[PDB]
RNA sequence: UCAAACGAGGAAAGGCUUACGGUGGAUACCUAGGCACCCAGAGACGAGGAAGGGCGUAUUAAUCGACGAAAUGCUUCGGG
RNA sequence: AGGGUGAAAAGAACCCCCAUCGGGGAGUGAAAUAGAACAUGAAACCGUAAGCUCUCAAGCAGUGGGAGGGGGACCAGACCCUGACCGCGUGCCUGUUGAAGAAUGAGCCGGCGACUCAUAGGCAGUGGCUUGGUUAAGGGAACCCACCGGAGCCGUAGCGA
RNA sequence: GGCCAGUGAGACGAUGGGGGAUAAGCUUCAUCGUCGAGAGGGAAACAGCCCGGAUCACCAGCUAAGGCCCCUAAAUGACC
RNA sequence: CGGUAGGGGAGCGUUCCGUGUUAGGGAGAAACGCGUGCGUGAGCCGCGUUGGACGAAGCGGAAGCGAGAAUGUCGGCUUG
């Protein structure tokens, strides 16, 4: 697993630049679970992978207790890669790429490149 | 040491019938 | 410019497949598989030339044993005396074959050699 | 595969030699579970006890995975193979060192119930081969 | 002329003979230097 | 390409065990090339050679390649380019209208190297622009389809005359 | 004392199978003792 | 029924062939790590304590990296 | 000296053997004969099953002929496997006048393992120019390279210290 | 002549000799034959003795040296 | 048209490179194993309920290019 550990320039891991933030509505582009919408839950920047809600189904078996009781079967999502998703506005249902509009203020926001709205969420 | 091979150019023949043989019989 | 290869194993696997039914380490063990390929092929040589020689010998003694069944002293040499004087060009010792496949016909051969 | 008849049980590389496991495994070949049950209770070998453990955990396997009986159940092949051999550099006098190999086995025992049809007569019928597939499951001297 | 169909004339480039690669090749075994002597050993050998 | 000979590796330059009284060969180095721990024989040194070829043989090689290029309908011929807003669409459109596929690996070269065709030509993989500053033989003997301009056909006849 | 050469697969499978057949001979005795250990009045095996 | 002739037929380890397995890591495809050139640049550091180490620092095992009682880090100015 | 289960640990819930290790079901997976000793897995080596055959037999284990027997078969005479018996056959390399040699070497299997590179002279074969031939260093859209760069080299005259 | 190798330890047999003891499968020469570098057949086996010069195939024939009771092919052939 | 030391001529194979992001290839490439096929042979071609992503031929080039020997050497596994 040393072939797959994180690369560490000056003891800190090399983190990737990506295009998906939390609270966004992604679509799976090609691999496997093709063509279904979803929020994302937890983010993994070093693998460039993202776990998204209620689509990826990995039925895993867990020895639950230390007394050997009830041994639950928990159905847990896995990591699909960040290049296999796009963003979605709920007004125009189409999977679109990203873009960085620099608006009238100092801040720079995301933008669906085919429609005309903004991915970026305010402070709430 | 010499590896050589030989494929002899042979011919298969099927036989039809034998004739022209009715001279000097020698039965015992 | 490393050059690790596989051609010794096909080179060697062909000779391995030829050396079947050699009773032991002459059929399994490569450093004897080679010399049994070699000695098997020269065995094929000398036993081929001496299968020509050996079947010549076998037909000579077979037609000799066929002619000597008359009882009266008629050898194999006298059968060739009166086999080339009476002009029969080169029956090629295949009368040692029809001497057992057709014994009445070789009795017609010999009984027309007498006359 | 014999159409769902045998039960194959493998084994770990247990810490003993293969050859003594092969005399005690060549004893119990062909004999049913009762005879091996009473012989491996009383065989005077140290290689006897993991073999008896694997026979016991093989017929209990055959009674819990399948649903058979421990009386109509003969040992089919019971093959024992080589395993990993450790190397022990043991010193000996005049400055020498000998490789002492710690050998391990690899036991695979196959069990065999008799799930038979026991047909009435022998007489051959060269008709309906799609029933001849199912009527003949394990016989001998197959012609054509 | 394409990149495909180019080929040198015969006699223009002979193959360099490799030594010690089999007795059927021509110079196998002792590589064409007899049995022993200074002509077979490796080094500067003999002053001309 | 490099490899470490017997004289370079950090293996021992010692006699590992003495010459006799041991049933084992005479191995006098642990970095010996017979032992796979290091040391090679006759491997590739990094060689920066000089294979010189004659001038008037190479000029005749170019003249023979371009001479066999024309005649078998492998040469059509352009003369001018004026590309305001260089945008690779009038380039592939003129490439289509001249009878050349963009995927069939053509090659073509122009006098003076105007910047707006270097800018509109360097992105398609199958062709690369040249010039009499940079006219080689290997890039032009792909020989599928190849065009000239009037300064290159009269420069090309100007140099390789008679 | 030191062996001149090695043995075949032939002679080794002979000798090893004589060793394991010598192991075969000492279990029908154990089958007889395991059969006499069963239900019956035998004045042994307390 | 007797006398005489022959020694088939099934007979063991094993031998050969075939099939399926186990140790083994050659071959094939890689890489997580190396080698050599070309173009620049640098061969700086250290009594303001160096290269190199020892010990230690995280909420809680060992090892490596970073760090040094200001310790798994600090101040300021910029990017984000 | 020791690399590579999967695409994702999704690394086996639960039942049985059971002190563990391990094994079998079930479940995940496209693949569980991809099960943590985990990717293709060959040879030596150890085995198990099927066909033929060896216990009056002398043999570098073959080969030529082939008794008997077995297997699928379609050009059913053919093909493959076993081998009753007969003839013949002094392992391979090294290296010697001469080696089956009781001269050397190798336990076996698989890998690594040896006339190679630089620069010159000479000769041969293929070219390019013969208005004699050819450039080196160096310059060049990073390197190679187009094109320069006639410095030099070779052949043009020999004899003699 | 040009380029370019090996070889320069020989062995036995006939003849001509020397050394020896006209002893050696001895040693050294001179001409030749074989082996070396030559298979096959005859010589029981057996480098140098006789026949003989192997491109390959044939379940072809005739022969040389040598043989024709059996092992083992061909005459228990003929006449002195 | 036997052939050792040796000399010359003609070829097969391997990995990489030009064509080459070649033809072909999860409808199974390389590997590994197989042949009632073809060659003077080195080898090619074809078939695989094994394996799972690369990679031919032709025309050319370059070698860490071909194994049965070195009391070779490194791993694996025998004998006794």
């Amino acid at each position: 697993r040393w072939e797959r550990k994180d690369c560490k320039p000056n003891s800190l891991p090399k983190l990737h630049k990506r295009h998906v933030k939390v609270g966004d509505t992604v679509k799976v582009i090609s691999g496997g679970e093709k063509g279904k919408i979803g929020e994302i839950s937890k983010i993994h920047k070093h693998n460039s992978t993202v776990i998204i809600k209620d689509l990826n189904f990995k039925t895993k078996h867990v020895k639950s207790k230390e007394e050997g009781e009830q041994g639950q079967i928990i159905k847990i999502e896995a990591a699909i890669h960040s290049s296999n998703v796009m963003l979605i506005l709920k007004e125009q249902e189409v999977a679109d790429r990203v873009g960085h509009k620099i608006l009238e203020d100092v801040r720079k926001v995301r933008y669906l490149i085919k429609t005309g709205e903004i991915v970026d969420t305010p402070d709430r | 040491r010499r590896n050589i091979g030989h494929r002899q150019p042979i011919t298969r023949i099927k036989i039809t019938g034998i004739t022209g043989y009715e001279d000097y019989p020698a039965s015992t | 410019r490393v050059k690790r290869g596989y051609i010794a194993r096909r080179r060697r696997k062909k000779i391995r497949f030829f050396a079947s039914s050699f009773r032991g380490a002459h059929s399994r063990l490569t450093r004897t598989i080679a010399q049994q390929k070699i000695r098997a092929l020269v065995s094929a040589h000398r036993d081929r030339d001496r299968q020509k020689r050996d079947f010549r010998r076998l037909w000579i003694t077979r037609i000799n044993a066929a002619i000597r069944e008359r009882g009266v002293y008629y050898n194999y040499s006298k059968f060739i005396h009166d086999l080339y004087k009476r002009q029969l060009l080169l029956n090629r010792k295949i009368l040692a074959q029809i001497a057992i496949l057709n014994p009445n016909c070789i009795y017609m051969i010999y009984n027309e050699i007498i006359k | 595969p014999g159409k769902c008849d045998e039960i194959t049980t493998r084994g770990y590389s247990i810490s003993m030699s293969v050859d003594k496991a092969r005399r005690v495994i060549d004893q119990i070949r062909g004999r049913s579970y009762a005879e091996t049950l009473m012989i491996l209770e009383l065989m005077p070998y140290r290689a006897c006890y993991p073999i008896f453990k694997l026979i016991y955990s093989a017929a209990a396997n055959a009674s819990h995975n399948k649903q058979f009986n421990k009386a109509n159940l003969i040992i089919s092949k019971a093959e024992v193979n080589k395993g990993i051999t450790l190397k022990k550099v043991k010193p000996r006098a005049r400055g020498r060192s000998y490789m002492i190999k710690r050998p391990t086995c690899h036991i695979t025992i196959v069990l065999r119930d008799i799930t038979h049809f026991d047909s009435y007569d022998k007489f051959l019928e060269s008709l309906t081969p799609k029933k001849l597939i199912a009527l003949l499951g394990l016989m001998s001297t197959g012609r054509r | 002329f394409r990149l495909d169909n180019l080929g040198p004339q015969p006699g223009s480039r002979k193959k360099g003979k490799r030594k010690g690669r089999g007795h059927a090749a021509g110079q196998g075994g002792s590589c064409g230097f007899g049995m022993r002597g200074q002509k077979s050993r490796s080094g500067p050998g003999i002053m001309r | 390409a490099s490899t470490l000979t017997r004289a370079e590796v950090r293996g021992g330059g010692r006699k590992p065990y003495p010459q006799k009284k041991t049933g084992r060969a005479r191995r006098g180095s642990q970095g010996s090339p017979l032992r796979p721990g290091g040391g090679v024989i006759f491997g590739p040194k990094p060689r920066d050679w000089t294979i010189k070829m004659n001038k008037k043989e190479r000029r005749l090689a170019l003249s023979t390649a371009i001479a066999s290029a024309v005649g078998n309908s492998f040469v059509v011929e352009e003369f001018a380019e004026n590309f305001e807003k260089p945008k690779t669409k009038d380039f592939i459109a003129a490439m289509q209208r001249w009878g050349l596929d963009p995927a069939e690996k053509s090659l073509f070269f122009l006098m003076d190297l105007v910047e707006n065709v270097e800018k509109s030509g360097r992105n398609i993989r199958t062709l690369k622009l040249l010039t009499p500053r940079s006219l080689n033989l290997f890039d032009v003997l792909n020989a599928e389809k190849l065009v000239f301009t009037e300064g290159t056909i009269q420069y090309l006849n100007q140099r390789y005359g008679v | 004392a030191v062996p001149k050469k090695r043995t075949s697969i032939y002679k080794k499978r002979i000798r090893k199978n004589i060793w394991k057949k010598k192991g075969y001979w000492a279990a029908l005795k154990a089958f007889s003792l395991a059969k006499s250990l069963s239900t019956g009045n035998s004045k042994s095996f307390f």
